Formats: structure tokens, C-alpha cells, sequence
């Protein structure tokens, strides 16, 4: 009854989310075709949260794929559950935003938002009890970046009390896939901090760390990555879609780890995370989930935890599992790293529990982490931004698009006070 | 004819609800789907075909902790109109629950208790199961007691609250929401019998040997402790214990009224074969601090009242010595000013064991419900964690986004330092 | 022909009445049904005393049940001797004074005095020479204490002259069966003073040592007590309904043990009390009842004798004995303890003997001490009040039930008084 | 022709007037149901039929004592009239007899009195049966003189009352009831016959070896003394003794009329066998101080008058002996303006033994009636006894709420001052 609308936006959005919904549908029992093939009864007891029932009792989920060129919404249809998502929701241009932000949010993201907001006002009617909006996106690229806070905006400004969680994808700190990842990153992020109430910044280098030193993967793909991102954003939607000893949904979660409004970009992290090499020998203890969720190296953004301080924490377990040991392993943690929490918050997890765990598991749990450390990765993107800002390097793109440089500099002067303020309440003492 | 109503809101409260009508269906024998194959009276209504529906509202702010009910194993016993769920829940936040969203399942849930009350010949009062630090059980409750005590302002109201624990925490605005749902039910509350998460663990570590314990074994305890004192309401015991008598015995003023619970036969099978659990050792045992259910240390205060329910095998002159006996303890201190500072309550019936749980068949059992101001250091804690929070406006915004204001907040606070400086000004000498 | 009309309010006082009723059907050969399945010609020919004869020879008690919860009420009406009372003479509330005083005399006991008083008159128009009332209460509980004390001042002004004996539990001295009781039981005491003939005041503590190292109980049940309560009651009527050589009513002994108005709080006894195991190591004599009956250890009252000087003293005996041997023995007991006698009332020992002792015994006797020890627990129930009214610790209770502070200070002077008065005929000398 | 009508009032004297008509009906042959299978004449009234009933009266405030009568083996002796029952005793309050629940009988039994003296033909008197200290026998009696005096002035009144023992006592008002019934009827009463239950059971214990004696035997005893007078009255005899010789010769003055009983034979069956009681021997145990059945010692006084009625074979000039020995005696005193006084009366009727008592068989009797000085002691005792109460007003309350005012009370104390001043005068030596 809290419909969720998923938004894929961009090739790195519409790959994360043709994973995601994979992953979702392997969850409920749906099968590519759309139909339930499910053994338990709680599958379609909250199957409205993610999908639609539609006549002869297909489900069609709730996604809107968006993207500025046809190839990726291309690769999507022809391909397992391909043939899930509503033909009408497939909503593309022809050219495509360039890896431009201004493309994709003044030229052709502005042409094409107003029908992206037609199928999302439709879905939005279809809902009996909206909860809130999904993004999936990329800040380096052009169409998912901008498109996407375009369309974040123009949410916000017509639902502005419904809960918007962006899983954005943000530069990484070594190689740079995009050359303008900078400017893009930047005014992404400058639309980010006002108009979302929850982003989970993943790295990619972050997740081939992952990929190779947790779960030994020799030749880690996009698949396998995309496949960590959906275990997360299943691991928060579960959380609110199946029953649980300690339920927690969205706005459970944005409430307890937002003290502050700006402050709402979280490091991600998945908690088994084993790699077959050594499935058979470490037990799957509650004990174990939080030492490896609480690891530096477990986490799905290139920042250290341990360079900063943990405003906040969520723990969404999941799996038959005793509540006694995890609020004993979340007070143990919370001692022995005394210094990497801040003092002024009393009690910085917050924990709920979810009776059905992940397919393929008896037990998991999802970390969800507001720190300082995150000030980081803005750093970093800023300096970058200035190196090419102050030769005004690849601008002449973004302003014959039809921007000005003064948005720019406003854009950096918002970064800036981002990275102010977590340093801020990084150093504040009771 | 003593007609009690059970409200139970939030998960906490539909969570211990469901193990308190368990355990209910099972001491009267009513299987779960209604049917027997007049105890059954202050807690039951006989619906003329022998079904027997519980005396009891189930609300929630969001579907899924009720529609679990609604499915379970006792879909059948509960009246479907009084499980009442919201669709959003008030996610850990006192406003919406009490301002925003409350207000739109209030009126429901009234209209609900009133179809209760005028079911009802002789209402004793309603026994109001909650969470401290939840959302909806912590506004919702605040709201659902001010339009009670507008309604039925004589009728007493006794809340079974989980009090949040010292160090174990499962949200990070527990403060906020205590602090507020404190103020705001301060005066419209008779007794308040409070728990801890934390130490009904510690004490299900110790006593039963359970080393990972979920809140499925919380909530029988608590359940034991709810049947212990509706018991002394609903069987035949040689000294009978109503509703009124704790908030008579319990309350030396207003605002003091947090007592702790306390269940002493608390043991498995394998540990009690071997164990003579006489009225002395489960007395004893009451007065432990390791077996209080709320992880306060009572020899930090003075006991200002104490209210001792008896059940099964239990002879009054046993009793008599065990309490003269702890009179007679130095470690236990009590005010000045309640020399007789012991309510006593015998009944005939002892605890029933529900199949499946952890606690072995006895045939005693005392529940022991102290006012103390060792409650006092507790509240302080709860205070400054408010203070840390509250000094960096962490998390107002969204309280204030949701129908409240900042003076709200002051307010609670002041109130709360005023509850601090009556708990301190009630455990001074009368010299 | 001299009818008593018995009252019982409140658990305390419903559970000895209970009993009570049980002791004098046995006594009168009254079977549980209410036919009259008695031996002797003796037994019907006073049953008037307590009973009502009905149609078909049927004997209904004279008794009125007065509670404001109906849990006693079921509890005796569904027992042995349940249907011997009359349905109408049920008279209960539906809420319960809650252990407070104010609730069950001003609140919750005024709106059922009224039918209770209904009731009372009912029973005592049918009545040829009315004799007097009996209350069987409880000073330190809610109903009891209160409601108990309303019906004995409604009563004494609308039957000014008949005699008014109350068997009230007073609270324990060493361990309390409630966090109020010295708020209940001043504030009765405050009315008894003044609206009784005689108050025999009962300490469950004293009953437990009977039973324990009197008896010889393990495990004495509420049972026990209230059979010796019934005991005492019994005895002290005896006279009315049995001749003897010595006959003596109520108010023989309330003449015989009032010398002054306010000077009626009695300590009772029984004599032949012995244990079980013990019975035939004794001779029934009248010197081994008066010396358990004088015997410190055997009052029912936790007060020491020896702390102060006996007033007056009352022995009912039941039995054939030989009035020479119980003259003898009296002067004995006065001659030899001739300071705990006040020695400007000669002759201290009143006397009644009876033909028909209580069935199962050969000889019994009944003892009444009218004594200033008394005054004791009065100052320790005093002291009590103080510590708690000199904080107003438990005021608001009875303060919002519609009483004033002025109440609770009249009641304490009322009752230092008493024990100021009780002191001063203590010290009085000749 | 020489009718004398017997009033029995109260509890004590009820139940001395059962013993009494039992022996009566023993002496003259008279079933316990009235009939005989004209000495009795006196005592009885024949029926037409062959019935006797007695000239009694049985007058109590309660129903116990009496009803015990109506249904006992004399149930079919006593004209049912004549067994006059109140609702409510006195309670040992002279008030209640004489003021509040006396008044209300007190015409029923006068009718009753009226009724039984119209069958006489000569009324010789009354003999009055009560006690000092009780409510209806002091109270009760004192009215009943009082109207006896206006509606029969001139006959003569003698009582048999139980005087208040020294130190036995069964109730705490007992000085009270007695000197205010002395003081009420000390000038409407003849002579007053004095026993002490204290005195009886010493004697029942030395002489009869009953160690555990009871109400009857003591009845028994003052049954056989009241025979003994009665039967000088009754029977034929060599010296003749009425009423009037009795007020003649014991009363020197209208206010010393307090005479002291005494009964020589007491002794039981076993030793009565090894010994010869001849005349001297029974004069000289009546005059023995430890025989007196008034417990206080005639030594310590001297003997205003005697009277000694003789019965059985009793020779004229053995008890003129006798009386010369106790004459010569000088531990036996008596008063200068006194040089004759012995009253003598003989009669040939042996006592009766009732079967089933304690007393012997016995050939010779004497009953010594003796106005003596040292009665004045006892008074002293008593108003002393008086006197600490009064002090205190001790159970003052009592008489003053039934109709008796504390002038009462002061007029009483005065008016025994006096009569113990009576007393020391006519003790004092002329000179
Ligand atoms: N003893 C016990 N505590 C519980 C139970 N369920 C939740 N809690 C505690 O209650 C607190 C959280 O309150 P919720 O139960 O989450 O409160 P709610 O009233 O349902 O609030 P929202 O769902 O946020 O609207 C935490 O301390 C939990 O540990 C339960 O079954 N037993
Ligand atoms: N000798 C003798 N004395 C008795 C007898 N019965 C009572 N007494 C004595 O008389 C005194 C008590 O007086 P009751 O006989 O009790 O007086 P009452 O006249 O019946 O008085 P109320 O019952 O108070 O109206 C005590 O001294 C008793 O010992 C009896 O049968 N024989
Ligand atoms: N994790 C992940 N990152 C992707 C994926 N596809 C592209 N990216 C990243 O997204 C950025 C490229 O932006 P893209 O999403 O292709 O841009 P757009 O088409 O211009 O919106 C680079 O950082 C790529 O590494 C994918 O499937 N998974
Ligand atoms: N002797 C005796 N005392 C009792 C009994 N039941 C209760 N009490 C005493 O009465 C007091 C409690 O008062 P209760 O009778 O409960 O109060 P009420 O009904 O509220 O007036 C305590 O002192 C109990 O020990 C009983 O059967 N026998
Ligand atoms: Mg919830
Ligand atoms: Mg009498």
C-alpha cells in the first residue's frame, strides 16, 4: 500500500535498474514474463509497493525508464525481464545529452521532461497510498545527471512531502570515465543537496574492491556491481515490504539519519558479501554481518570511514535472527569506536529487522552510513571542478548549451558549504 | 462486571499484545479461533454463540505489524473493527503521530473504545501497552490519552510502556520522542509500569539460560507480568487487587507515578527441578537488583511504595514473614515518610505456562511493581541525551515540519527538569 | 427475641462473616441448604437471635453483605453456605473504593448506603426486640473501613439506643497489607470513637503467632483466622442464645467493660486453643483455660497486656463447670497480676458462664480485655499518619475524592485524644 | 389461712425459687406436675381438681432464665401467669431495672400480685428472692418494694438476697447496684436475709467435700434455709415462729434489719454417719464463725439478736442447754441493751432430702437468723468499693442514660454513711 516509483534515468541508471528489478522480481516470485510463480504468501502480500497488478493477474512494475538515446532502452527490452516493464513507460530521445549536463537538463532533458512527467503523474494517480520516489542515475554522465535532477526538481516541486532517494552513482577518486565528470558531478550535486531527501553515493572503484578482494571475482562485470547496488536498494525496500520484528521504511530511516537537512549523502554496504572460495568456512552470525558491514573496506563509496565520524548509522537485518545480539553487537560497536562517532548523538544506529531474508541466504543485513568522511569525495570533486574551472576548461559546451557561469560558481559556493558543514559538525563537541 | 479494556498501539504494544492474548486465551481455555470447547468477563465478551471476542483495540499507524494479526494464527478471535491501521506509519517521529497523522485514525479508534465501553456494565479502566521511543507509540499514545481522559476523565488509565534502555537502542530520536510523549502524558496518566528491553536480556541470560533471546520471549514476560496483575482482577484470590488499588498504592503524588515491574519466578525447567521456589525465595528474589526489569540500580534510591501480587500455592502468613523479612534488609530503603510501603495481593491461581516459552510450570509467582526514585537517574540519563540533541537542533526539523514548534520542545524539557527536581525534592529526609 | 442484625463489608469483612455464619449454622444445626438438621431442642430454641425462620422451616441469616465490587460476593454465593443468605441481602457496587477512605465513605459508598440502609431497615422491622448490630470490617482497607463507617453512623442516628459491636481487622504492626493504612484506619477510628458500643479490634499478625505456636499450623490460610474470629464472635453471643448459669447479653458486657464512653476498643481470645498434636496432653479445666486465656501470647490483638493495666475484663465461658472453680480462678488471676488491674475498679473480672459449649469441646471461653495497652497501637497507627500526612504523601487521593486536609487533622487529634485518655486512666490512682 | 406469696426477681433469684418449690413440692408430697397422690396450704392453692399451684411469682427482664422454667420437669407446677418475662435484661444496670425496662412490667406483675393475694384468705407477707448486685434483682426489686409498700403497707416483706462476697465478684457495677438498692428499699423492706455465694462455697467445700461446687448446690443450701423458716410456718410444732416474730424480734431499730442465715447440719452422707448431732453440737456450729454463710466474722462484731428455728426431734430443754452454753460462751458477744436475745422457735418437721443433693440425712435441724454488728463491716467494704468508682464516675454514663440522675448516686453514698453510722452507734456499750 506504499507504492514506491522507481525513475531510471541514464545507462548506468537503466542497467542498475534492469538489475535491480531482477532482483526485486526474484524476490516476489515474478517471473520475467510477469507472472507469480512464488511459493510463500508474503511475497504478494505487499507486491503493490514495487508493481501493479494488471489484468489476467501479470504484474507490471512500477519503473519509468528514461533516456535522452534509444540503445540503452534497446538493450533493456531485449533482455530477461525485458519484456516486464510497460511499453509506455519506455520514454527516449534520439540524440542523446553528450555526457553534457547542460544538454541533459536545458536542451533535450527539457524537451523530454514533460513527457517523463506525464507518465510519472499517471503513476502517481494509479497509487493508492504513494510513500515515495526512487532515482537511479549516474553524476558523471550527461543525461542521467542532469535529467535526473531535473526531474527531482520538478517531483519535489509537485509532491514535495513524499520521500525521494537517489542511488547515484559518483565519480570515482583514481581513473575518471568521463572527461567533464567534474562539471556534471558538480551541478548534479548542487541540485542534490536541495531537492532529495536521501542519496546513496556509490563509487564503482569502491565496488571492484569489492568484487576482487571480498568476493574474489577475477574478471568482475557491470552485472556484478549492478547486482551489489540492487542488494542494497532491495535491502532498504524490504525493510518496508515484508513483516519483521522491528519495521523501518523510508521515512524511518531519512528521519534517523538526517539530523540536518543538507546532510543526507550515505555510504552503502552489503554484509555476507562472501566470495565461494570461502562460503564453507565463516559462519553467517549476526556477529559476523555487523563486523564486516562495519569494516572501512566493506563500504560502497570511496571514502574512509575512519577519516571522519559517524553522524548517523541504519542496520536493516535481514533473516530470522535475535534481537538481542544485534542491539548487543550495535552497543559493542558503538564502544569500541568511541572516537569515530559523533558524541552529541546518543545512540547513532539505528536497527530494524526483517523476518525474510535474501534469496540464496539465512541471514543478511544492509548498512546505511551518514559520516563526515563523505566531505571527502565533495572535496575531491571540487578541487577537480576548480582545476578546470579556473581555465575555464570544456565550458564553452555548457554555456552555448544555454547556462551561464555564474551558475557555476554558484554551484561550487553550495558544494563548499556542503563540505563545510560536515566538517563542521565533524569537529563539533558537545 | 469489572470490565478492563486493552488498548495496544505501535508495534511494541500490537507485538505484546498478541503474546497477552495468547496467554489469556490460554488461562481461560478459549482456543484461538474464539470457541470453548465467568472469569472470562473483564477481558472477553461472549458473543451469544459462545464466541468469546477480546476486550481489546489494536491500532497502528501502518499495516503490516496488524495485517500480521489480521492473518496469524488468531485471525479469527479478534473482532476485524478493532484492528485499526493507518497506511504511513509516524516513522519514529512524535509529531506525526501525534499531530499530522494521528489525527486522521484518532477519531476511529475512539469510536472504536466507545463501541467497548457501552459493550461494558462496569468499566474498571484501560491498560494502554506502548513503546516510549516509538513514533505512533509515543505521539499516537499522548493523543489517544488526552481525548481518554476528555471522554472518561474518572476511569483510570494504566500504561505499560517500554522505558528506552540505558545503552541498548534501536533509534537514534528515542530521546525526543520520550521526552515529549513524557510531558505530554504526565497528566492524564494514573500508573505507569515501565520495562526495559535491556534488562528483561540481561535477566533472560541469567535466569533462563537463553543466550540469544528475541522479543518474542520479551513479550511473554511481559505478558506474565500483565497476567499477573489482571489476574488479581479476574480470578478468586484471598486478598483481590483492582485497577484502583495500584493507582491508590503506587501514586504518593501525581506526577510520581513510574513504578518497575518485576517477575521473580523467572527460571527454566532444568534450573527449577532442582530449586524449592518457596514465597521467601521468589520474595527475595523481587527485592534482587539483578531481577529488576528495568536496568536501574534500586539501591540508588529509596522504595516509596511496593505492591506484591501473589499467585497460586501462596499462604498469607508466609508472606507476612517473607515481607517483614525484607523490612528487616538494610540494603532495602525506604522513604521516610511511608512507613507502610507494602500493598499485598493473593490469588488462587497459578501461572500458566504457554506452550512453546521458556518459563518452567510453578506453582508461585510474585509480581512486584515498586515505585522508587531510583527511576529518578534514569530520567536524568533520558534528559541529557535530550540536552546532547537538542543543543545542535539535531533532527527539530523534522518535528517542526510536522504541526509542532520548537517551544514544544523547551516545554517538554522544562517539565521533564521539573519531574527531576519533585523526584529529588520526594527522596529527601522529612527531618 | 433479641435479634441481632449482621453486617459484612468489604473482602475482610465478607470472608469472616462467611465463616462466621458457618460456625453459628453449626452451632444451631443449620445444614448449608438452610433446613434445620440439628439434635437438640436448645439449637431452635433462640435461632431467632441470628436467623429468620422462612416458609417450609427454612432459616435465612440476618445478615446484609455489603461490597463495591461483586468479586466476594461470587466467591461466597458460590461456596458452602452460599445459598443459605438471602439473594436480596447482596448488596454491591460495580467499581471499588480502591483501598481509599474518602472513595467508599463519600463516593462510592454514599450511593449504595442508601440501599444498603433499605436493606438494614427491611431486616429490622421484622424483628419483635431488637437487640443491637455487628459489623465485621476491616480499618485498613477501601469498602471496608469506609463504607462500613458510614453504615455504623447512618445506623447509630437512626437507632440511637440499640448496642453497635464492631470485629474490625486493624492494620498489623510489623508488616502492612497496604500502603494506606494509616490513613484508613485513623480515619475510622476518628467514627468508631464515637459511634459504637464496642470494638473488638483483631491484628492478623497476632493470629498468625496463634496459629503458628499456638496450633501448631504450617500453612495457616485465611481460613484459620477467620474461623478464630468466628470463635470470638460466637462466644461473646453465646449467652444470648444458650442459657447458663450466668447469662450475659451485649449490653451486659458493654456496661460491665465501659467505664467511660470513649474507653470501648477490646482485645478478644479464645481459651481452649491447642494444637493438633497436643490434645490429649491437656486437661480441659477451667485453670487451663484462664491461664491461656489471660496468657499474654493468646490475644488477638498484637498489644502486650503487661504494657499497661486491664480496665475491665469479660470471660464468656460455654460449658458445664462448676461456678466455685471459675470465682476461684478469677480472684487468682486478679490477686496474683494485681498491677495489670487499675486499683480504683475492684473486682476488674466480669463473668459470664453458658450450658452449651461450641461443638467438638467440653469447655470454652471467650475473653474481652478492656485494657489501656490498647492505647499502643492507636500511637503506632498515629505515628504512621504523621509521617505520611506531614508530606501529604498519598493526600491527593483522598483530597480529590471530596475531602478536606481539616478532616485528616480532626482525625488525628481525635485520636491522640484517645490515646491521652487511655494514658490518664492508666496513671489514675486511688 | 396464714398465705405467704414468694417473689422471685431475676436471674439469682429464679433460680433460687426453682430449688425452693422443688423442695417444697418434696416436703409435702407434691408431683413435679401439681398433683399430690392443709399444711401446704400456706404456699400452695388447691385447684378444685386436685392441683396445687404455688403462690409465686417468677418476675425477670429476660426470657432465658425463666423459659428454662416453662419447659423444664416443673413446667406444669407454676400457673403460666405467673411466670413474668421481659424482652431485655437490665445488663447489671439498676437504672434499667428500676426507671427504663423496669416500668414497663411493673403493672404486669402487680395484677399478677393482686390476683395471687385475692385468693388469700390471711396474707401473711412476701418473700422476696434477688440479688444486690445485679440489674433486675436490685433495680427491679427496689420498684417492686416500693409498690408493695403503698399497695400493701402494712404486710410484712422479708428479703433473700445474695449480699455482694467480699472478694468474689461476676461483675464490675456490683457496688453500685448495691447501694443503690439498699438505699431505695432500706425503708420499705421488714428484714433482709443475707447469703454470700463466697461464704456458701467455703462451706460446701469444708463441710459437704465438694471441691467444685455449682449454682445448684448453693440453691440447694439456701433452699434448705428458707424451708426451714417457711416451715416454722408450715408445719405443727412445739414453738411457733410467723413473719411478723421475725420483724419483731430482729429488727431493734427500722434501719439495722440486715440479718445473717446460718445452717448447722451441713455435712455430707459419709461422714454424717460417724456423728451424734445432738442440739448442743448444731447450736454450737451455728455460732462457729467459719459456718456463717455471710462472709464476715462475728467476732468482730457482737450479736444484736438471734433467732434459732429447730426442727426434728428436738427436745425443749436441750436447746435451752445449748443456749445457756453459747450464753456462758464469751467469745460470742453480745450488746449490753440486749440481756435476752434468742428468739427460739421449734417444729416437729425433719428437713427433706432432695435426691440427687449433697446434704444427709439428718434427724435435727437449726437455722440461726442473726442480726450481728459485724455486718457493718462488710457495708464499710462495699461503700469503700463505691466510693473509688464514684471518684472516677467510672460507668456513671451508663445509669445516667437510663433515666437516673448523679443526685441519685450522691444521695445513696449519704444515706449508707448513715446507716453505717446506725451501725457504730447501736455497737457502742450504754454504760
Ligand atoms: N519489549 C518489546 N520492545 C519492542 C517490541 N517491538 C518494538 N519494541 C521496542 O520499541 C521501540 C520501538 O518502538 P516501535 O515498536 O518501533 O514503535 P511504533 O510505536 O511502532 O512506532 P512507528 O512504527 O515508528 O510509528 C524499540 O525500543 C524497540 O526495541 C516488542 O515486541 N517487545
Ligand atoms: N446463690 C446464687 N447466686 C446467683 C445465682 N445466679 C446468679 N447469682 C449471683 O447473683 C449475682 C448476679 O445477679 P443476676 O442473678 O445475674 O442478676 P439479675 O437480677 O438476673 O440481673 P440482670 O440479668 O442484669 O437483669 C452474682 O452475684 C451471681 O453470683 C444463683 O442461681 N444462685
Ligand atoms: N555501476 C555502474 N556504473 C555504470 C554503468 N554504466 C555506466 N556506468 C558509470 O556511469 C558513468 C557513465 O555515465 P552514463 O551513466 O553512461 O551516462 P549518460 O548516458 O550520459 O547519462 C561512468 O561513471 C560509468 O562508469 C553500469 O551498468 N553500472
Ligand atoms: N483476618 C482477615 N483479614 C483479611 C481477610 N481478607 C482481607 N483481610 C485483611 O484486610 C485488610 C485488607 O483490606 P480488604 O479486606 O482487602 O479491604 P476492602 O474490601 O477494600 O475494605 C488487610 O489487613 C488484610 O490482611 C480475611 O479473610 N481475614
Ligand atoms: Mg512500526
Ligand atoms: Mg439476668
Amino acid at each position: 500500500m506504499r507504492e514506491i516509483v522507481h525513475i531510471q534515468a541514464g545507462q548506468c541508471g537503466n542497467q542498475i535498474g534492469a538489475k535491480f528489478w531482477e532482483v526485486i522480481s526474484d524476490e516476489h516470485g515474478i517471473d520475467p514474463s510477469g507472472n507469480y510463480v512464488g511459493d510463500s504468501d508474503l511475497q504478494l502480500e505487499r507486491i503493490s509497493v514495487y508493481y501493479n497488478e494488471a489484468s489476467s493477474h501479470k504484474y507490471v512494475p512500477r519503473a519509468i525508464l528514461v533516456d535522452l538515446e534509444p540503445g540503452t532502452m534497446d538493450s533493456v527490452r531485449s533482455g530477461a525481464f525485458g519484456h516486464l516493464f510497460r511499453p509506455d513507460n519506455f520514454i527516449f530521445g534520439q540524440s542523446g545529452a553528450g555526457n553534457n549536463w547542460a544538454k541533459g537538463h536545458y536542451t533535450e532533458g527539457a524537451e523530454l521532461v514533460d513527457s517523463v512527467l506525464d507518465v510519472v503523474r499517471k503513476e502517481c494517480e494509479n497509487c493508492d497510498c504513494l510513500q515515495g520516489f526512487q532515482l537511479t542515475h549516474s553524476l558523471g554522465g550527461g543525461t542521467g545527471s542532469g535529467m535526473g535532477t531535473l526531474l527531482i526538481s520538478k517531483v519535489r516541486e509537485e509532491y514535495p512531502d513524499r520521500i525521494m532517494n537517489t542511488f547515484s552513482v559518483v565519480p570515482s577518486p583514481k581513473v575518471s570515465d568521463t572527461v567533464v565528470e567534474p562539471y556534471n558531478a558538480t551541478l548534479s550535486i548542487h541540485q542534490l543537496v536541495e531537492n532529495t531527501d536521501e542519496t546513496y553515493c556509490i563509487d564503482n572503484e569502491a565496488l571492484y574492491d569489492i568484487c576482487f578482494r571480498t568476493l574474489k571475482l577475477a574478471t568482475p562485470t557491470y552485472g556484478d556491481l549492478n547486482h551489489l547496488v540492487s542488494a542494497t536498494m532491495s535491502g532498504v525496500t524490504t525493510s518496508l515490504r515484508f513483516p519483521g520484528q522491528l519495521n523501518a521504511d523510508l521515512r524511518k530511516l531519512a528521519v534517523n539519519m538526517v539530523p540536518f537537512p543538507r546532510l543526507h549523502f550515505f555510504m552503502p554496504g552489503f554484509a555476507p558479501l562472501t566470495a565461494r572460495g570461502s562460503q564453507q568456512y565463516r559462519a553467517l552470525t549476526v556477529p559476523e554481518l555487523t563486523q564486516q558491514m562495519f569494516d572501512a573496506k566493506n563500504m560502497m563509496a570511496a571514502c574512509d570511514p575512519r577519516h571522519g565520524r559517524y553522524l548517523t548509522v541504519a542496520t536493516v537485518f535481514r533473516g530470522r535472527m535475535s534481537m538481542k545480539e544485534v542491539d548487543e553487537q550495535m552497543l559493542a560497536i558503538q564502544s569500541k569506536n568511541s572516537s569515530y562517532f559523533v558524541e552529541w548523538i546518543p545512540n547513532n544506529v539505528k536497527v530494524a529487522v526483517c523476518d525474510i531474508p535474501p534469496r540464496g541466504l539465512k541471514m543478511s543485513s544492509t548498512f546505511i552510513g551518514n559520516s563526515t568522511a563523505i566531505q571527502e569525495l565533495f572535496k575531491r570533486i571540487s578541487e577537480q571542478f576548480t582545476a578546470m574551472f579556473r581555465r575555464k576548461a570544456f565550458l564553452h559546451w555548457y554555456t552555448g548549451e544555454g547556462m551561464d557561469e555564474m551558475e557555476f560558481t554558484e554551484a561550487e559556493s553550495n558544494m563548499n558549504d556542503l563540505v563545510s558543514e560536515y566538517q563542521q559538525y565533524q569537529d563539533a563537541t558537545a | 462486571m469489572r470490565e478492563c479494556i486493552s488498548i495496544h498501539v505501535g508495534q511494541a504494544g500490537v507485538q505484546i499484545g498478541n503474546a497477552c492474548w495468547e496467554l489469556y486465551c490460554l488461562e481461560h481455555g478459549i482456543q484461538p479461533d474464539g470457541q470453548m470447547p465467568d472469569s472470562f468477563n473483564t477481558f472477553f465478551s461472549e458473543t451469544g454463540a459462545g464466541k468469546h471476542v477480546p476486550r481489546a483495540v489494536f491500532v497502528d499507524l501502518e499495516p503490516t505489524v496488524i495485517d500480521e494479526v489480521r492473518t496469524g494464527t488468531y485471525r479469527q478471535l479478534f473482532h476485524p473493527e478493532q484492528l485499526i491501521t493507518g497506511k504511513e506509519d509516524a516513522a519514529n517521529n512524535y509529531a506525526r503521530g501525534h499531530y499530522t497523522i494521528g489525527k486522521e485514525i484518532i477519531d476511529l479508534v475512539l469510536d472504536r473504545i466507545r463501541k467497548l465501553a457501552d459493550q461494558c456494565t462496569g468499566l474498571q479502566g484501560f491498560l494502554v501497552f506502548h513503546s516510549f521511543g516509538g513514533g505512533t507509540g509515543s505521539g499516537f499514545t499522548s493523543l489517544l490519552m488526552e481525548r481518554l481522559s476528555v471522554d472518561y476523565g474518572k476511569k483510570s488509565k494504566l500504561e505499560f510502556s517500554i522505558y528506552p534502555a540505558p545503552q541498548v537502542s534501536t533509534a537514534v530520536v528515542e530521546p525526543y520522542n520520550s521526552i515529549l510523549t513524557t510531558h505530554t502524558t504526565l497528566e492524564h496518566s494514573d500508573c505507569a509500569f515501565m520495562v526495559d528491553n535491556e534488562a528483561i536480556y540481561d535477566i533472560c541470560r541469567r535466569n533462563l539460560d537463553i543466550e540469544r533471546p528475541t522479543y518474542t520471549n520479551l513479550n511473554r514476560l511481559i505478558s506474565q507480568i500483565v497476567s499477573s496483575i489482571t489476574a488479581s482482577l479476574r480470578f478468586d484470590g484471598a486478598l483481590n487487587v483492582d485497577l484502583t488499588d495500584f493507582q491508590t498504592n503506587l501514586v504518593p503524588y501525581p506526577r510520581i507515578h513510574f513504578p518497575l515491574a518485576t517477575y521473580a519466578p523467572v527460571i527454566s525447567a532444568e534450573k527449577a527441578y532442582h530449586e524449592q521456589l518457596s514465597v521467601a525465595e521468589i520474595t527475595n528474589a523481587c527485592f534482587e537488583p539483578a531481577n529488576q526489569m528495568v536496568k536501574c540500580d534500586p539501591r540508588h534510591g529509596k522504595y516509596m511504595a511496593c505492591c506484591l501480587l501473589y499467585r497460586g500455592d501462596v499462604v498469607p502468613k508466609d508472606v507476612n514473614a517473607a515481607i517483614a523479612t525484607i523490612k528487616t534488609k538494610r540494603s532495602i530503603q525506604f522513604v521516610d515518610w511511608c512507613p507502610t510501603g507494602f500493598k499485598v495481593g493473593i490469588n488462587y491461581q497459578p501461572p500458566t505456562v504457554v506452550p512453546g516459552g521458556d518459563l518452567a510450570k510453578v506453582q508461585r509467582a510474585v509480581c512486584m511493581l515498586s515505585n522508587t526514585t531510583a527511576i529518578a537517574e534514569a530520567w536524568a540519563r533520558l534528559d541529557h541525551k535530550f540536552d546532547l540533541m537538542y543543543a545542535k537542533r539535531a533532527f527539530v526539523h523534522w518535528y517542526v515540519g510536522e504541526g509542532m514548534e520548537e517551544g514544544e520542545f523547551s516545554e517538554a524539557r522544562e517539565d521533564m527538569a521539573a519531574l527531576e527536581k519533585d523526584y529529588e525534592e520526594v527522596g529527601v529526609d522529612s527531618v
